[PDB]
């Protein structure tokens, strides 16, 4: 059990295997919520799926820090907090819809 | 350098104020900074480099230290020829 | 073109010609794209301009001390690409960046040529001409310039 | 056309109105604070005055920012964030008065 | 010969074309002069007498080489002459209110005039404003002003085309008129001869002046003329001074006191060897009424309207209130009776 | 021949950039030592 | 390639305890900073005494702008105005005209000392070395307007420095 | 009907009296190249420049006497002048107009346009 | 000139006395230097 | 430095360092002022052959963006970059 | 060889185009384009209401951790109609890459404040507010920063004079520090220095 | 607003250095604008140098040459030494210690000699330039550097002595100013304040610009967040520069010191002088400059003070049609007020030291 995360205001997790697991599984369910073809929900969900797996995959804190590449498990945890608070606004904004206008004429035209 | 009527020196460029100017108080318990040196006189004193032919070069002296090299054409018996930027004057002999 | 140069000959030297009192002349800086002498015949007509000499001895101007006289012949200034013709009352004067162009109309003649009044300080500088086809292609005469 | 804060004109003069009343209100505060030598009716006519320059706007999102134009200068005023020199800068003491008439700005100078 | 074409928008850049020769710019009047003279643009030749720090107040007056600071002597003709050699115009503002052993009231109002006077007349200058007290007068009790009615006679035989600007007393910030009497505080009671009820004041504010004069200076009716500057209100003295004081919101404790017995305070206070607090003289000019000149053009013939003392006393006065009263705003005190 | 300003041949001498704060000083049980004997003797 | 500041944790044996006991109580530390301090006072001072005694600089120092002159006397200056032209402040107003020999001369010289931020241009810029930054550093005036140089008071310059100028170009030419 | 001249913080006297004019620059007849011909510019009036006394220096008290926007089109610069309640003036783009160039021409054996010399 | 001492030390200028006709024995300044002096005061060169 | 002896040995028992090593002082150490003439190397394009501006041309090798997507007319989720690397702890001094 | 030019890494190249790619598949609501940079920079155009939508996704992990807003500005462009690019540069320390999302807006339409998203836009915002006339809606203080406590205009927006329309001194009849129309003793000179002959063939526009 | 010495609300009002710097550089081509971004951050003027000629470089499509890169590390770590001098001296000033300023600011002033000796210029020279540097190190500058670093440690050494592990100053600054490191990330913070909080980036390593990637440094990391460790990693942070200038040194290049193109850079003198081609290439680039390729880009470096960045518009011509600095001392001073809540006067005060904010860079 690491002291220290290192990083000032994120605390060691005592019980990290079943706050990743809770929270991808809500990241799922609200995936679930966002429609079937929406780009947001299938890269999401693959992420989140490759993340379960290798969560549930490996017993050792340390290991699974390796394979998931994401720093810190406590870090990992609270990249996933911020992927659930993402899911929850898409689903409000709807990103997935046709755009909502075209530019002007030349509004990205440089040199002018 | 020469005096002017109200008693000013007049500059290498000619300037000097005249007596209806009111700017020559400015001078009034000062001095008017004026180089005693002039380029023109200086200029004609040197003498002139006779050169045997037609085309010669001046650097202006010191090489990188001195002016951008120039070949000045010296065929025009009447008249020297004249540096652009050192000033000095060749002419070819006879 | 390159930004350094491989040339380590000696340069060649060309005496100046004079052609009047309005277009100041070093030859030396001459490229004999003949522009001068096409100018001359076609535009103001006076065939006083030519090529004396061959191979890279050849210049440009009257082989005699003739004056190269004409309404248009301040025109050739600007004809000119290189400095070799310049203008000998703005000889000196000021530089390009620095001046302040006004586009206007000149006032000389009824003609109505288009030029831009150059100004720095406040002060005119020169008159060039402004481009307008229908009234003076290019140029101007040597009273309004 | 997106409304900056009202839809349609009356909102905007309503919020205008908001506005000269609390500059009405803080200029005696001003006076006393600053300790400007103007008297309170004559810093509410340079209110009225500067209230009056832009009474031609006939858009309400140019109404609009210019009210958050007079907030912010009024919390500027409230505060002591503007200085003396600030304050009186709406009166142009030091400047001296530029005649209007043509035969005036034609003996004084070349300017149009 | 020396004419100027005026340029620019009148900005501190422009070239108003006024070049100037302001004499005893280093005092109150000369402040003022000096400022509007540079806010227009015009070069302002500035003789001083003193040590240079005093004249560096007005340094930032001008732009870039408008102001020009030349040390001169009075009784020397000849630093008048190198003064005011190139100048299109000649102010004179040289006057002190006490005597000091070196320059006597004959020196400093009627030689010392006299001298700028002809220097100015044998440079060339085109104009020459002077400033002489609107009370002045050859059989006037006070020797300040007999010598200022003096001095005009002079000034006017020397220049002919000469204005003459007659000044009341001149209210301001640095001001030794409402300062003055603010001052009397520190004394205990207010001493007034006969009260005060029977001297009537219209003083003048100081940038009114000192407009006056730049306007005389443009106007090209003003020369030789006499203008009486003063201001829209005339007061009595008892009035004005409890006006003073309750916009100082310091307690007033008027006591009459016998003419003579002023004088003799007046005498102590000219013993002090720098400026003194008061002389038998200022107590004179104070009782003395000023007088009404309706003949003479004012400063409504220059085109100023006058400053009522209501509206600028707070300006001279609020130094003078304690922390209670420091924010206390204008309107608190209500406009002194006014006898007119 | 060409002449910069170039490191000397074989390099400059190792420059120190760590921190040698020292080590200094008694042991505590004996400058407590020293001072409890002082106060006994100042006592007596 | 990281590196932990604090991140050590102290010993907990009784003579670590004591020495930090006796560190609290008895002011060690304190006490080694007051020595530090002593041994600077009995160090030797870095004051310079200026004026007498002046500070270090190089040839390549940028001081009080200078006009300078070719060996003949002629002025270098040939009214190129590229020098005006990369100005970064245009503290360098330049007017020219043909002089009587017909020499491109320039009639008006002048340099802003108020408006010039002295970054070194127009020493590089200038093709004919006439315009140098020298090495006076000590030209303060009473009043703004002896800042604002002309083209004489540059020459003036050029003719004070040119001893010492000359043999900075020298100095510093080759890396030029 | 936008007015962002209430917005903009420029003062009324150069707001109302001073004139912008919408042009495509001309080329300098001093050199052929085209490259500054190709955009729209808008340059205000022309104002008072006097010299100042101590040095000769040109002083201006215009404050938008430097002051030049570069446009891609015509009607992008009228709609700036436009929402900026400037007076404005367009003079209308001076193309050059397609010539006939004949290097033959030269050496005509009626004409006249033979050259006498090349 | 002293190498002894350490640099910014090493050389110093005592100031004349008596120059352009003015006072200097207790007022002097920098610019007093003349210009062929100052870069060896100034450690510009190293030859005097 | 020119202290004595004594004052050398109190400096340095007061600091715990010998100061007189390192003084921060500059004395006969620094480099002559005088330097002996310079000869600054040329760069790689001072050739006079196979040296055309055109192949060392940079400025003109420069291009408009691409422009990967344009709205005005499975797939394996990516990321900006690969994961950065951990670092290690440094082996010169792990802990200050 | 080719020392001179800058090396070129398509490695970079196409991982930033891939990514450019994801970001306008996941959000194709706001994104109108996005194109990389040949020095390897990467910049997604979005309709200006998809900032805080766009801003979230980015900061958020859906394979992108942009968390540091490293500058937000915007430059003025007075021929567009939406003379205002507002420009926000954002920094991933996990995947140590930088993107930029860039959008428009007019003097008269306001955009989002991203103060929730960042919390590093509060003075970048209020200074894009005070140099530039953008006014950014539900910001929670927008005051002015870096210009004067009575100042009028916008500076930097390409309108606005270098000098400015008035300047300050000191006026002793006043005695208080008193504005004043600008009035240059030295004009700034007004240098022409484009050169009539074109640079650089590959941006030639069409002709049109 | 202090309800008595505690600070409930601290809000800066900047802009009494704002020169309009960024709107002055539109006006001014890009040679001209160098000398602008000496004067941003006055401490560390050579690395803003650098952050812009990074910019116009990565525009230009140029590369400067090897020993000009190499220049560029040295002088650049030489720069952050004395930012950091400056930093912690005038923090340990304003909390009162007083003594290790001039004992620093003596070495400055040798740092300042190293500059003029280089620039001419003690503070604000324009050394380093787009396509290198200016001119090439003069003959005995490198031995002289070597020399003031084989001593400079000493001197750390000693300040480390007056100021670590005092009881004092460990009280001033043990636990003030604290940031969480998603705070510290959000708010925008650069540098030491995200590595006092323990966030591992420097991008001098994560993303090196000139020649960082071939020397060897250690990033100094705090744990706790706080007042007291960002100065330790400033210390070490110098000590770690003193490395990186002793590999520097020991590893010049020998070669050019501008890039060997006449159209970006200027001809050398005597080139310019002699050849035709040199002189009009030196004409140009001296009155129209070099027009730089239309683009945009944001550059940033690890400067002393955090990340440097600017955001260079180029319309293709001459002069920059926009230019926005990110200066690290912006969204410090923002987050000062999130710093300060819970402290007193002294603590606000040792706060403003910690960021390091020089107002030239946050007023620009
Ligand atoms: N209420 C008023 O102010 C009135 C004004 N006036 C006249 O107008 C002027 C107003 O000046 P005021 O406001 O009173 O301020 P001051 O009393 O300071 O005016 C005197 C000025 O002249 C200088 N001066 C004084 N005595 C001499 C001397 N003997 N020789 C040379 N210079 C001298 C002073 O400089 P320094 O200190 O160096 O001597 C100062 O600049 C005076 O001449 C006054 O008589 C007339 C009527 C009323
Ligand atoms: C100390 C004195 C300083 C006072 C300074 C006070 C200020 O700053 S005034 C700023 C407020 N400006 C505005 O509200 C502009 C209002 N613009 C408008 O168009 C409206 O007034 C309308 C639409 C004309 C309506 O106004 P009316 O009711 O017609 O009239
Ligand atoms: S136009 Fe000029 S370059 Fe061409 S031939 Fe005539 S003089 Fe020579
Ligand atoms: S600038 Fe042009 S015309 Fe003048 S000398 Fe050089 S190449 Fe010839
Ligand atoms: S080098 Fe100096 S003197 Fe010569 S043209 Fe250039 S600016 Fe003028
Ligand atoms: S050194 Fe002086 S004259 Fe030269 S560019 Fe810099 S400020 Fe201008």
């Amino acid at each position: 059990l690491k002291k220290t995360t290192g990083l000032v205001g994120l605390a060691v997790c005592e019980t990290p295997h079943e706050r990743l697991k809770i929270l991808y599984t809500k990241i799922l369910d609200v995936l679930g919520q966002i429609p079937k073809n929406a780009a947001y929900r299938k890269y999401t969900e693959q992420i989140t799926n490759e993340k379960l797996g290798m969560v549930k995959a490996e017993p050792d804190v340390k290991k699974l820090e390796e394979q998931l590449q994401g720093g810190q498990i406590e870090e990992v945890i609270l990249q996933a907090e911020n992927e659930l608070s993402l899911a929850r606004k898409m689903l409000r904004w709807k990103p997935w819809e046709p755009l909502v206008e075209e530019p002007p004429a030349n509004q990205w035209k440089w040199p002018i | 350098v020469r005096t002017s009527p109200t008693g000013e020196k007049v500059t290498h460029t000619g300037q000097a104020y005249d007596d209806g100017d009111y700017r020559r108080v400015r001078f009034s318990d000062r001095q008017k900074e004026v180089n005693e040196n002039f380029a023109i006189d200086l200029i004609a004193e040197q003498p002139v480099s006779e050169v045997g032919s037609r085309v010669i070069s001046c650097d202006g002296g010191g090489g990188a230290l001195g002016h951008p090299r120039v070949y000045i054409n010296l065929d025009k018996e009447t008249k020297t020829g004249t540096c652009g930027y050192c000033g000095l004057q060749f002419r070819q002999p006879h | 073109g390159s930004d350094r140069s491989r040339f380590l000959e000696g340069k060649r030297a060309v005496e100046d010609k004079n052609i009047g009192p309005l277009v100041k002349t070093i030859m030396t800086r001459c490229i004999q794209c003949t522009r001068c002498i096409r100018f001359a015949s076609e535009i103001a007509g006076v065939d006083d301009l030519g090529t004396t000499g061959r191979g890279n001895d050849m210049q440009v101007g009257t082989y005699i001390e003739k004056m190269f006289m004409s309404e248009l012949s301040g025109n050739i200034i600007d004809i000119c690409p290189v400095g070799a013709l310049t203008s000998k009352p703005y000889a000196f004067t000021a530089r390009p960046w620095e001046t302040r162009k006004t586009e206007s109309i000149d006032v000389m003649d009824a003609v109505g040529s288009n030029i831009v009044v150059s100004t720095r300080t406040g002060e005119v500088m020169r008159i060039l001409p402004r481009m307008h086809e229908d009234i003076n292609e290019e140029w101007i005469s040597d009273k309004t310039r | 056309v997106k409304p900056i804060f009202s839809r349609d004109m009356n909102e905007a003069k309503r919020r205008v109105r908001e506005l000269y009343r609390a500059w009405y209100r803080e200029v005696p505060n001003t006076v006393h604070l600053f300790q400007l030598d103007i008297s309170v009716k004559q810093g509410r006519d340079k209110v009225r005055e500067m209230f009056m320059k832009n009474a031609h706007v006939t858009d309400p999102r140019v109404v609009d920012l210019l009210v958050i134009k007079g907030k912010m200068e009024l919390e500027e005023t409230i505060n002591v964030w503007k200085q003396r020199t600030h304050i009186m800068r709406f009166f142009h003491e030091t400047e001296a008065p530029r005649p209007t008439d043509f035969l005036s700005k034609f003996y004084v100078g070349h300017d149009p | 010969h020396h004419a100027l074409i005026p340029h620019g928008k009148g900005g501190r850049s422009s070239v108003s074309g006024i070049v100037a020769t302001v004499f005893g710019a280093t005092g109150f009047l000369g402040r003022y002069v000096v400022n509007h003279l540079g806010r227009m643009g015009s070069q302002v030749i500035v003789p001083y007498r003193c040590e240079p720090y005093d004249t560096m107040h007005l340094r930032p007056m001008g732009d870039l080489g408008q102001i020009i600071f030349m040390e001169w002597n009075g009784k020397d003709k000849d630093s008048i002459r190198k003064v005011v050699e190139h100048s299109n115009v000649v102010i004179n503002l040289v006057g002190r209110e006490w005597e000091t052993k070196n320059f006597d009231f004959e020196d400093v109002f009627v030689k010392i005039p006299h001298a700028i006077a002809q220097v100015s007349k044998e440079a060339g200058v085109e104009k020459l404003i002077h400033i002489s007290h609107l009370n002045a007068d050859i059989k006037s009790p006070s020797r300040y002003l007999r010598s200022k009615a003096v001095g005009e006679k002079e000034v006017r035989a020397a220049f002919p085309e000469a204005t003459i600007i007659k000044p009341s007393d001149i209210f301001g910030r640095e001001d030794r008129f409402l300062n003055y009497f603010a001052s009397m505080r520190w004394f205990g009671g207010v001493p007034l001869i006969s009260l005060g009820k029977e001297t009537v004041k219209q003083p003048v504010y100081i940038v009114d002046v000192s407009k006056g004069i730049i306007n005389a200076i443009k106007d090209p009716d003003a020369k030789g003329k006499t203008f009486a500057f003063v201001g829209p209100n005339r007061y009595l003295l008892f009035d004005l001074v409890q006006y003073i004081f309750a916009v100082a919101y310091r307690p007033f404790l008027p006591y009459p006191l016998p003419h003579f017995a002023y004088r003799w305070v007046g005498r102590l206070f000219e013993v002090s060897p720098f400026e003194p607090w008061t002389t038998r003289d200022k107590v004179e000019r104070v009782h003395m009424s000023d007088m009404t000149l309706p003949h003479l053009p004012g400063l409504e013939d220059l085109g100023i309207q006058a400053t009522p003392l209501e509206l600028k006393a707070i300006e001279v006065l609020r130094r003078h209130r304690t922390y209670r009263w420091l924010t206390s705003e204008m309107e608190d005190v209500k406009p002194a009776k006014t006898v007119n | 021949k060409v002449k910069q300003d170039m490191p000397p041949p074989g390099g400059y001498g190792p420059i120190d950039y760590k921190r040698n704060l020292p080590r200094r000083g008694l042991s505590g049980y004996s400058m407590f030592a020293v001072g409890i004997g002082t106060l006994l003797f100042g006592y007596w | 390639t990281y590196k932990f500041v604090n991140m050590r944790e102290p010993s907990m044996d009784m003579k670590s305890v004591t020495d930090r006991a006796a560190q609290t109580l008895l002011w060690t530390e304190l006490v080694r900073g007051l020595g530090m301090t002593l041994s600077y006072l009995f160090r030797e001072p870095a004051t310079i005494n200026y004026p007498f005694e002046k500070g270090p600089l190089s040839p390549r120092f940028r001081g009080e702008h200078a006009l300078r002159r070719y060996p003949s006397g002629e002025e270098r200056c040939i009214a190129c105005k590229l020098c005006e032209a990369v100005c970064p402040a245009q503290a360098i107003t330049i007017e020219a005209e043909p002089r009587a020999d017909g020499s491109r001369r320039t009639t008006r010289y002048d340099i802003d000392m108020t408006k010039c931020i002295y970054c070194g241009f127009c020493q590089e810029a200038c093709p004919v070395d006439a315009i140098v930054e020298g090495p006076n550093f000590e030209f303060s005036t009473e009043t703004h307007e002896e800042l604002l140089y002309n083209k004489e008071k540059l020459l003036n310059n050029g003719d004070k420095w040119e001893a010492e100028i000359a043999a900075n170009i020298q100095a510093d030419y080759l890396y030029r | 009907k936008l007015d962002i001249t209430t917005l903009t913080g420029v003062p009324e006297e150069h707001i109302k009296t001073r004139k912008v004019r919408i042009f495509v620059p001309a080329r300098n007849n001093m050199q052929s190249g085209v490259n500054n011909t190709k955009k729209w510019k808008m340059e205000f009036d022309t104002r008072e420049r006097w010299e100042n006394p101590l040095m000769g220096w040109s002083s201006t008290a215009d404050p938008l006497s430097n002051l030049v926007l570069t446009f891609s089109t015509k009607e992008d610069a009228v709609a700036f002048a436009e929402k900026n309640g400037w007076s404005f003036d367009v003079e209308e783009r001076k193309v050059p107009k397609p010539k006939s160039k004949s290097y033959g021409a030269n050496f005509s054996w009626n004409k006249r346009t033979r050259v006498s010399t090349k | 000139e002293d190498n002894k001492q350490f640099f910014g030390r090493h050389r110093w200028v005592i100031y004349t006395t008596e120059m352009n006709g003015r006072d200097t024995f207790w007022d002097v300044d920098g610019s007093m230097v003349p210009p062929e002096w100052h870069r060896w005061l100034h450690c510009m060169t190293d030859d005097p | 430095a020119s202290a004595t002896r004594v004052i050398q040995l109190l400096r340095n028992w007061a600091s715990g360092r010998d100061l007189q090593a390192k003084l921060q002082l500059r004395y006969q150490e620094i480099s002559k002022r005088t330097q002996p003439p310079p000869k600054l190397p040329v760069g790689p394009s001072h050739k006079l052959s196979n040296n055309y501006y055109c192949t060392r041309d940079g400025r003109r090798e420069a291009m408009p963006p691409s422009i990967v997507m344009s709205s005005q007319k499975e797939k394996k989720a990516v990321t900006p970059a690969p994961p950065i690397k951990r670092w290690e702890l440094s082996k010169d001094q792990p802990y200050l | 060889t080719r020392p001179t030019i800058r090396p070129r890494n398509d490695v970079v190249h196409k991982q930033l185009s891939a990514f450019g790619q994801y970001v306008a598949e996941i959000l194709p609501k706001y994104v109108q384009q996005v194109q990389v940079s040949c020095f390897n920079e990467l910049e997604i155009f979005i309709h200006p209401d998809g900032v805080i939508p766009v801003l979230t996704f980015l900061r958020d992990h859906t394979n992108a951790q942009f968390k540091s807003l490293a500058d937000l500005t915007a430059v003025d462009v007075p021929t567009r109609q939406n003379r205002f690019e507002i420009v926000y540069n954002l920094l991933s320390l996990r995947f140590n890459s930088r993107i930029r999302v860039k959008t428009y807006t007019d003097e008269l339409t306001p955009i989002e404040s991203s103060v929730t998203v960042y919390k590093a836009a509060n003075w970048y915002e209020r200074e894009i507010w005070d140099m530039f006339g953008v006014f950014f809606a539900n910001h929670p203080d927008l005051r002015r920063i870096l210009t004067d406590y009575g100042f009028e205009g916008h500076p930097f927006r390409k309108d606005f004079p270098l000098s400015g329309y008035v300047e300050l001194r000191y006026d002793d009849e006043v005695k208080r520090v008193v504005a004043e129309p600008v009035e240059l003793a030295q004009e700034f000179r007004k240098f022409d220095l484009n050169s009539p002959w074109e640079a650089f063939p590959a941006y030639r526009q069409p002709p049109e | 607003e202090l309800s008595g010495e505690m600070v409930r609300k601290c809000d800066p009002h900047i802009g009494l250095l704002h020169r309009g710097t960024e709107k002055l550089i539109e006006y001014k081509t890009y040679l001209q604008a160098l000398p602008y971004f000496d004067r941003l951050d006055y401490v560390s003027m050579m690395c803003n140098e650098q952050a812009y000629s990074l910019a116009v470089e990565k525009l230009l499509n140029i590369q400067p040459p090897p020993r000009a890169q190499w220049i560029r590390v040295l002088f650049g770590e030489i720069t952050r030494l004395l930012n950091h001098i400056m930093a912690v001296t005038t923090h340990a000033l304003d909390i009162g210690a007083m003594t290790p300023f001039f004992w620093m600011f003596e070495e400055r002033e040798k740092m300042f000699e190293f500059y003029e000796r280089v620039s001419g210029a003690r503070m604000h020279a324009a050394y380093i330039r787009p396509g290198g540097v200016h001119q090439d190190l003069p003959l005995g500058l490198l031995d002289d550097i070597y020399e003031f670093s084989k001593n400079f440690s000493f001197r750390i050494d000693e300040l480390e002595e007056m100021l670590t592990n005092n009881r004092i100053w460990r009280n001033r600054t043990v636990d003030i100013g604290v940031v969480t490191a998603e705070d510290a990330l959000n708010y925008g913070f650069s540098g030491v304040m995200l590595r006092g909080s323990g966030i591992q980036w420097d991008l001098r390593k994560t993303q090196p610009y000139d020649v960082y990637d071939q020397v060897e440094f250690d990033v100094p990391i705090g744990s706790r967040g706080d007042c007291y460790d960002r100065y330790l990693c400033r210390v070490e942070e110098m000590r770690q520069s003193l490395r990186i200038i002793s590999q520097c040194l020991n590893k010049m290049p020998p070669g050019e010191i501008k890039v060997d193109d006449a159209k970006v850079s200027p001809p050398k003198r005597a080139e310019m002088k002699t050849s035709m081609e040199s002189l009009i290439h030196h004409f140009k680039l001296y009155t129209e400059g070099y027009q730089v390729p239309p683009g945009a880009t944001y550059t940033a470096i690890e400067a002393p003070k955090g990340e440097f960045g600017v955001y260079l518009v180029s319309d293709g011509s001459s002069r920059p049609y926009r230019c926005k600095i990110k200066a690290p001392g912006f969204a410090h001073l923002a987050g000062l007020d999130k710093m300060s809540k819970g402290h007193m006067l002294a603590d606000v005060v040792a706060i403003i030291g910690t960021q390091d904010i020089v107002f030239g860079e946050v007023d620009r």
